[PDB]
RNA sequence: GUGAAGAGGGAAACAACCCAGACCGCCAGCUAAGGUCCCAAAGUCAUGGUUAAGUGGGAAACGAUGUGGGAAGGCCCAGAC
RNA sequence: UCCUCCUAAAGAGUAACGGAGGAGCACGAAGGUUGGCUAAUCCUGGUCGGACAUCAGGAGGUUAGUGCAAUGGCAUAAGCC
RNA sequence: GCUCAACGGAUAAAAGGUACUCCGGGGAUAACAGGCUGAUACCGCCCAAGAGUUCAUAUCGACGGCGGUGUUUGGCACCU
RNA sequence: UGCCUGGCGGCCGUAGCGCGGUGGUCCCACCUGACCCCAUGCCGAACUCAGAAGUGAAACGCCGUAGCGCCGAUGGUAGUGUGGGGUCUCCCCAUGCGAGAGUAGGGAACUGCCAGGCAA
C-alpha cells in the first residue's frame, strides 16, 4: 500500500480540492487513464486498480503511476465526542482533480489497454476515460 | 491542410468563452519582424485535421482576409479532460 | 585574489562615509605611484585630484613610491584643496592600513592645512 | 454638461460602499431621477452600481 | 492533547506607507530582520526599527547588489 | 447581508432565503420579486423546435438497436450490408 | 504566564481541549570599539593515520555559523579572530 | 525580599463526604424519549482475480467502488 | 576628437558564467631584497617598508563566440472584485481586472567626474 517515507508533519489540513489538473498529458507511456471527475483517490483504491491492470496485461507490458498520496486523513473513533485534539492518521489520499492522468501504460495493443483500463476504472470512485499520447 | 479563419476583435476571458461556446476557438499567428495576428478559427475542422500526424511538422497554410498565410502549429492547448482544442500557436 | 579582497576590506567606511554626507579624500596606493582624490559629498564627481603619475610633482622627487614622494603628493591635494575652498574633509584610507604612505600623506594634508 | 441617472432597485441587501454610493450620487429612494455633472468620477460611480441605477 | 500554545501577536509591519509625510522620529516600519533598510534620513534601532531621522516623506526605493529594499526620507 | 429590533408581496404553510424598508387617509394609476387553465388577480397569447417518462413533480456508481440534433469515418452499378 | 511558525482569507488584528516547537536564562568577555579574516562537504597526495585528528593544493560557493526553540535577518558581515 | 507559575497577584494562613440532605435557578447543561445527521450498523447494487472434474456470473465471489433505510453503536444539545 | 589605462560612482545578471583569442610605450600585476617603520598567535604567504634585473605566465583589462544563466511579448489559460444563476463539496454567466509557466524572440551590457599616455 502506497504512502510517504516519513513526512515533514504527521497530520495535514483538510483543504478543498479545486481547480483543474496539471498532469494531463500523456508523458511517459502509449496509453493512460485520464480522470474526468474531481475527487480523492485513497492508497487502497491505487493498489485495487493497479493490481486489477497488472494482471488484465500479465507478465508483458509497462505500467506507471502517475499519482501518489501524500496528504494523510484523520479519522476520528467510534464512540467519541467531539474537539479534545485533532484525529488520528488512518489512510491517504491523493486528491484528484478533474483532467488528471492516474495510470499510463506501454507495450501493449489498443484493444487490450483499453479493456484492462476499465478494470482498473471500475475500481474508482472518480468517472474516468482512456487518452493516447498525441505527439505534441 | 488549408485552415480558414477570421480576425479576431475581442479578446479576454469573456470573449474567448463566448467564441469557444459556438463550435469555434481562439488561435495566434506570430514569426519574423511582422507584428502577431489574432485568429477565430472553426472548432471542428481542426479538431478532424490533429488526427494526422503531419499536422505537428508540415507546413499549414492559413487563409485570412484573402491572404494565404504560412505557418507551422508551434504550440495547443488542450482541453482537461474533454477530447477539444482550447488554443493553438502558429509560428511563422 | 587580493583586489576583490580589498574592495569589501573598504566597503564599510564607504558605506558608513557616504551616509554621513562627508567630503572623502580617496587614497589609492600602489607599489610604482600613490594616487589621491578628494570627492564631493554625493560621491560621482570630483573636486580636487594628484597623485605621483602627474609629471608636476613627478619631475621633482627621485622615485614615485615611497614616504617621501608621498608626502609630496599629501602636500599637492591639500594645497589645492584650500584653493578650491575645501577645508573640512574625511579621510577614506580605502583598504590600505593606515601605517606607511598612507599614514606619510595623511600627515602631509594635515600639516599642509586640510582639517580633519 | 450633466446626466440623468435613476435608483431602478432596492438599497438594503447591499454592502456599505454600495450604499454609500448612492448617498455620493444623491439617490435616495428607488424611482429617484437625479441629475449629475458628467465627469470620470461620476462614471465610476454609476459603473460602481449600475446593476440598481439606470442612464439618460 | 499535546499543544495549545500560542504567542501574543507583536503588531509588525509598514506603519508609514510611501509618500506619507511623517515628523523627525515617527517610526515607518517595524520588523524582525532587516527585510527593508536604513536609507537616507532613516535610521535604524537595537530592535531593526526603521525610523525617521528628519521631517519628511516616506519613500521606499529597490537599489543595491544584493538588490534589497531600502526606506530613504526626502525634504 | 438579514433577523434579533422590520411589518408588506413571493418561496403551499416557513424569524434568518428572493423582492422591498409601514407618518396617516383614499373603493386611483405604474412596476419588483414572483406569476398569468380552475382553487385565486392576470396570456387555453404568437413564432421554431424538444419530451411519450406523468419526466416535469427527490438520488449515485453502472447498465441498454429510448429518442433528437450535429461533426466525421467504413462500400457499391466490377451490384457491399 | 512569556517567545516562534501555520491556521490568519498578500497592512495590523483574529478563535477552537486546532497543528508543531521553545523560555523561567547565559556572558566581565559571549559587551565596547578598532584592525583583520571566510565558511560546508568532497576530490587527490602524504609518516604512524584508518571513512574521519593535523598538512598541501584543487572543487563548491553560505548547503555553514549565529550561547539556547522557531521565524525574519546578516560578506559593509550581525560570522570567526 | 514571592515557581504570589490558577503567572492583572481574593487571605500571611485552608482538604474531603452527603444515597440523610436542603434552598435558589437552568432545558443557558447531562441521563429517557423526540429532532438534525448517517462515521458505524443493516439492506441492496457495480467491476471479475479465483473456487466449482472442464466452464467467472447454478451457488459463490477476493482486491476495490456506489447507493438506500433510519431497525444498531454514535455525534450534535434544537424541545421538555 | 578618437584610441587605451587608473581611481571614484550611477545602474544592479539584456549587466553573470564557461570556452576562443589578445595587451605591456607609460599604467597595473606579479617580481627584486629585508639595519629600519610595521608584521606572523610558525612563515616578508599576508600586512609593511626600500627598490627597478625580468615577464604579461597567473591575475587583470579588452575584443569574439549562444554552451548555460538572465530578459521576454502577443494570444490563450488559471485566479478573482461586483450583480446574477445552477445539476450548488463544485462550477457557470454578464461586466472590470488579469497572472504564473510556457512560446516567438531579445541577449556577451550601458553611462557619468577628474587623472595619466599615445594619434592629433
Ligand atoms: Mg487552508
Ligand atoms: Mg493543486
Ligand atoms: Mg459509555
Ligand atoms: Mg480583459
Ligand atoms: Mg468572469
Ligand atoms: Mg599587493
Ligand atoms: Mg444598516
Ligand atoms: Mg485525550
Ligand atoms: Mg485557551
Ligand atoms: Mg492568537
Ligand atoms: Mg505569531
Ligand atoms: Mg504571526
Ligand atoms: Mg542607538
Ligand atoms: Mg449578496
Ligand atoms: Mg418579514
Ligand atoms: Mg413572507
Ligand atoms: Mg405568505
Ligand atoms: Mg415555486
Ligand atoms: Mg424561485
Ligand atoms: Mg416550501
Ligand atoms: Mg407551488
Ligand atoms: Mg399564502
Ligand atoms: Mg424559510
Ligand atoms: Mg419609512
Ligand atoms: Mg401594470
Ligand atoms: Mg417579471
Ligand atoms: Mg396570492
Ligand atoms: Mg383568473
Ligand atoms: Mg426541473
Ligand atoms: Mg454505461
Ligand atoms: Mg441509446
Ligand atoms: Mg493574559
Ligand atoms: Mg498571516
Ligand atoms: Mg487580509
Ligand atoms: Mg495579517
Ligand atoms: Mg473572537
Ligand atoms: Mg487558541
Ligand atoms: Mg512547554
Ligand atoms: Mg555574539
Ligand atoms: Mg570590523
Ligand atoms: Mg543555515
Ligand atoms: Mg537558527
Ligand atoms: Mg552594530
Ligand atoms: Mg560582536
Ligand atoms: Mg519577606
Ligand atoms: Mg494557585
Ligand atoms: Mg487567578
Ligand atoms: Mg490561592
Ligand atoms: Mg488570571
Ligand atoms: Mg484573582
Ligand atoms: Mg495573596
Ligand atoms: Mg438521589
Ligand atoms: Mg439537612
Ligand atoms: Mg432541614
Ligand atoms: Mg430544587
Ligand atoms: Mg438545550
Ligand atoms: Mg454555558
Ligand atoms: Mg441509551
Ligand atoms: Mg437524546
Ligand atoms: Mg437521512
Ligand atoms: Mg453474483
Ligand atoms: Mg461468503
Ligand atoms: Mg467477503
Ligand atoms: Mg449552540
Ligand atoms: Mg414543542
Ligand atoms: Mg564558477
Ligand atoms: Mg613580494
Ligand atoms: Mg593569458
Ligand atoms: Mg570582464
Ligand atoms: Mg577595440
Ligand atoms: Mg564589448
Ligand atoms: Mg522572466
Ligand atoms: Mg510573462
Ligand atoms: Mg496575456
Ligand atoms: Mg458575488
Ligand atoms: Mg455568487
Ligand atoms: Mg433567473
Ligand atoms: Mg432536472
Ligand atoms: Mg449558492
Ligand atoms: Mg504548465
Ligand atoms: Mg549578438
Ligand atoms: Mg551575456
Ligand atoms: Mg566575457
Amino acid at each position: 500500500m502506497l504512502q510517504p517515507k516519513r513526512t515533514k508533519f504527521r497530520k495535514m489540513h483538510k483543504g478543498r480540492n479545486r481547480g483543474l489538473a496539471q498532469g494531463t498529458d500523456v508523458s511517459f507511456g502509449s496509453f493512460g487513464l485520464k480522470a474526468v471527475g474531481r475527487g480523492r483517490l485513497t492508497a487502497r483504491q491505487i493498489e485495487a486498480a493497479r493490481r486489477a491492470m497488472t494482471r488484465a496485461v500479465k507478465r508483458q507490458g509497462k505500467i506507471w503511476i502517475r499519482v501518489f498520496p501524500d496528504k494523510p486523513i484523520t479519522e476520528k473513533p467510534l464512540a467519541v465526542r467531539m474537539g479534545k485534539g485533532k484525529g488520528n492518521v488512518e489512510y491517504w489520499v491523493a486528491l484528484i482533480q478533474p483532467g488528471k492522468v492516474l495510470y499510463e501504460m506501454d507495450g501493449v495493443p489498443e484493444e487490450l489497454a483499453r479493456e484492462a483500463f476499465k478494470l482498473a476504472a471500475a475500481k474508482l470512485p472518480i468517472k474516468t476515460t482512456f487518452v493516447t499520447k498525441t505527439v505534441m | 491542410f488549408t485552415i480558414n479563419a477570421e480576425v479576431r476583435k475581442e479578446q479576454g476571458k469573456g470573449a474567448s468563452r463566448r467564441l469557444r461556446a459556438a463550435n469555434k476557438f481562439p488561435a495566434i499567428i506570430y514569426g519574423g519582424k511582422e507584428a502577431p495576428l489574432a485568429i477565430e478559427l472553426d472548432h471542428d475542422k481542426v479538431m478532424n485535421m490533429q488526427a494526422k500526424a503531419e499536422f505537428y511538422s508540415e507546413v499549414l497554410t492559413i487563409v485570412v482576409d484573402g491572404k494565404e498565410i504560412k505557418v507551422k502549429a508551434q504550440d495547443v492547448q488542450r482541453h482537461p479532460y474533454k477530447p477539444k482544442l482550447q488554443h493553438i500557436d502558429f509560428v511563422r | 585574489d587580493k583586489k576583490s579582497a580589498r574592495i569589501r576590506r573598504a566597503t564599510r567606511a564607504r558605506r558608513k562615509l557616504q551616509e554621513l554626507g562627508a567630503t572623502r579624500l580617496v587614497v589609492h596606493r600602489t607599489p610604482r605611484h600613490i594616487y589621491a582624490q578628494v570627492i564631493a559629498p554625493n560621491g560621482s564627481e570630483v573636486l580636487v585630484a594628484a597623485s605621483t603619475v602627474e609629471k608636476a610633482i613627478a619631475e621633482q622627487l627621485k622615485y614615485t613610491g615611497n614616504k617621501d614622494a608621498a608626502a609630496a603628493v599629501g602636500k599637492a591635494v591639500a594645497e589645492r584643496a584650500l584653493e578650491k575652498g575645501i577645508k573640512d574633509v574625511s579621510f577614506d584610507r580605502s583598504g590600505f592600513q593606515y601605517h606607511g604612505r598612507v599614514q606619510a600623506l595623511a600627515d602631509a594634508a594635515r600639516e599642509a592645512g586640510l582639517q580633519f | 454638461k450633466t446626466i440623468k441617472i435613476t435608483q431602478t432597485r432596492s438599497a438594503i441587501g447591499r454592502l456599505p460602499k454600495h450604499k454609500a454610493t448612492l448617498l455620493g450620487l444623491g439617490l435616495r429612494r428607488i424611482g429617484h431621477t437625479v441629475e449629475r455633472e458628467d465627469t470620470p468620477a461620476i462614471r465610476g460611480m454609476i459603473n460602481a452600481v449600475s446593476f440598481m441605477v439606470k442612464v439618460e | 492533547t499535546r499543544n495549545g500554545r500560542d504567542s501574543e501577536a507583536k503588531r509588525l509591519g509598514v506603519k508609514r506607507f510611501g509618500g506619507e509625510s511623517v515628523l523627525a522620529g515617527s517610526i515607518i516600519v517595524r520588523q524582525r530582520g532587516t527585510k527593508f533598510h536604513a536609507g537616507a534620513n532613516v535610521g535604524c534601532g537595537r530592535d531593526h526599527t526603521l525610523f525617521a531621522k528628519a521631517d519628511g516623506k516616506v519613500k521606499f526605493e529597490v537599489k543595491g547588489p544584493k538588490n534589497r529594499k531600502f526606506i530613504s526620507i526626502e525634504a
